[PDB]
């Protein structure tokens, strides 16, 4: 209302004038569905300059970093009603900062529901669940045969609120939920989407296997780049269309001037000859005219296709990439390197985003394009 | 020749103790928190936030654990081990 | 009735007969009644977060007792 005669009673429901004159006012404080206790002693006179309001511990523990904001809406704030409004809002903000200390789950509903789901699925699907039951795993099999996990994290109210999903595989699952919708129809949701995508899938084992993937280490199943080692420090990477997998995916060769020329002439020429219908290595094959390497690991244990600079393999992800245009050195750097030395030398000139300068080993014309 | 309230439990308090939060032998290590237990299992947390304002904060937690706490100790690394009458439990504040 | 493994928890030994053997405690039985059985997991997988579940909603429970009493006073 417009009097705080009935405005006060209808937005602080709770709060009962014990004094005759209402100057002792005591009960309870409505918050985010919580009552808090609340003796608020004004003077003779309605002045909030000077008053008393004193507490319950939990809810001091609960004001605390704000004790100072208080005693000023006391001081500056016309009068009660306005006091309690902003007040109130304020107990709402602390609380929703302080979220973490929240969600007792109904029993009744939740505890029985998710079991009697659990129950509707199947207990070879299940990998995870935490003690206070807010975190799960689960897994499925693609006709592959492949394992694929999905975490789901849920509320103190699953079926009225969506279960946040959290898959691995690269592409975004848009989950239609209802609270009608379950468990078992987000995993069938899962299964759909898995199966749409398994030829990917397919490609991706399939070079992880026959292939030296060099960049991603143990890849997980977000990743559609893939860092392939062909010859000897020249690599190939991969990035691919997670719907059309066989489809061309974007591809370029890193190393020598000398050995990447012919790669891109040959692609340029053959390209054509790719095909949708076949995997991505047999494509390759028949394209780029060679077959791979198949991690020629032990030969070579101390060979240095490292920095040369820094004589390192793996500088902060980045892999010894950029070489030299020579058939003595052959030297392979890093491009982080090799910018750094080559900005101090008076032989070095940059042109737009290349740098030309002498190989730190044989001195002969190297470019880095940054 | 002063005495100083805290927070008063609602319930008897049975241990004060301090703990190393976020510990990123030494016999004397430079304790990060406060803890005090309850009998009917409010347990009670504080540390310094120096967040958001630019200020020194003092950060309250408290907790409800279950059962009527009959005991407990801190071990290495900000665990306190507590019991009640069903079982010897743990938490772990890092 | 003792814990003879070590683990804290007490266990129940139960011997069989003499006709076996003349011999003692040959043919025994050392059983927890829950995981630790000796003699002569989708199951063992659910069972503490349900029994979290009782512990978080038996707080709220008494909890609430508490708030009730509160509201009377
Ligand atoms: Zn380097
Ligand atoms: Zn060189």
């Amino acid at each position: 209302m417009a009097v705080t005669e009935a405005s006060l009673l209808r937005q602080c429901p709770l709060l009962l004038p014990q004094n005759r004159s209402k100057t002792v006012y005591e009960g309870f404080i409505s918050a985010q569905g919580r009552d808090f206790h609340l003796r608020i002693v004004l003077p003779e006179d309605l002045q909030l300059k000077n008053a008393r309001l004193l507490c319950s511990w939990q809810l001091r523990t609960i004001l605390s970093g704000y004790h100072r904001i208080v005693q000023q809406r006391m001081q500056h704030s016309p009068d009660l009603m306005s006091f309690m409004m902003e007040l109130k809002m304020l107990l709402e903000v602390a609380l929703k900062n302080r979220q973490e200390l929240y969600a007792l789950p109904p029993p009744p509903q939740f505890y029985s529901s998710l079991i009697e789901e659990i129950g509707t699925l199947g207990w070879d699907k299940l990998v995870y669940a935490d003690t206070c039951f807010s975190t799960i795993k689960l897994k499925a099999e693609d006709a592959s045969g492949r394992e694929h996990l999905i975490t789901l994290k849920l509320k103190a109210k699953y079926p009225a609120e969506s279960p946040d999903y959290f898959v691995d595989f690269p592409v975004p699952f848009c989950a239609s939920w209802t609270p009608q919708s379950s468990l078992i129809s987000i995993y069938s949701q899962f299964l759909a989407a898995i199966e749409s995508l398994k030829a990917f899938w397919d490609v991706m084992d399939e070079i992880d296997e026959k292939t030296w993937v060099l960049e991603p280490e143990k890849p997980p199943r977000s990743a559609t780049a893939r860092r392939i080692a062909l010859g000897n420090n020249v690599s190939i990477n991969i990035e691919v269309d997670p719907r059309h997998p066989t489809m061309l995916p974007e591809c370029f060769f890193l190393g020598a001037d000398h050995v990447v020329k012919p790669l891109g002439i040959k692609l340029s020429r053959n390209i054509h000859l790719w095909d949708p219908e076949n995997s991505v290595l047999q494509n390759l094959k028949d394209v780029l005219e060679i077959d791979f390497p198949a991690r020629a690991i032990l030969e070579k244990s101390d060979f240095t296709m490292d920095c040369g600079i820094c004589y390192a393999y793996q500088l902060d992800g980045t892999i010894p990439d950029q070489v030299c245009d020579n058939s003595q050195c052959g030297q392979p750097f890093h491009q982080i390197c090799l910018y750094e030395w080559l900005r101090g030398l008076l032989t070095s000139r940059q042109s737009f985003n290349i740098i030309f300068g002498e190989c730190p080993y044989c001195s002969k014309p190297i470019t880095l394009k940054m | 020749t002063l005495v100083k309230i805290l927070h008063h439990l609602e319930e008897p308090v049975i241990f004060i103790g301090a703990l190393k939060t976020e510990p990123q032998p030494d016999e004397d290590v430079h304790c990060d928190c406060l803890v005090a237990f309850g009998h009917h299992g409010r347990m009670l947390a504080i540390k310094a936030s120096w967040d958001e304002s630019g200020k020194l904060v003092p950060e309250l937690r408290e907790y409800c654990l279950p059962g009527p706490v009959l005991c407990a100790a801190c071990g290495g690394g900000g665990r306190v081990y507590h019991s009640t009458p069903s079982d010897l439990c743990v938490v772990d504040l890092s | 009735i003792d814990d003879f493994i070590g683990s804290g928890t007490e266990q129940v030994l139960l011997l069989f007969k003499d006709s076996l053997n003349s011999d003692c405690l040959t043919s025994f039985k050392i059983t927890d009644l829950g995981k630790i059985n000796y003699s002569s997991e989708n199951r063992y997988l659910v069972v503490p977060p349900l029994e979290t579940g009782l512990k978080v909603c038996f707080s709220s429970f008494r909890e609430l007792r508490q708030h009730l009493l509160l509201k009377e006073k």
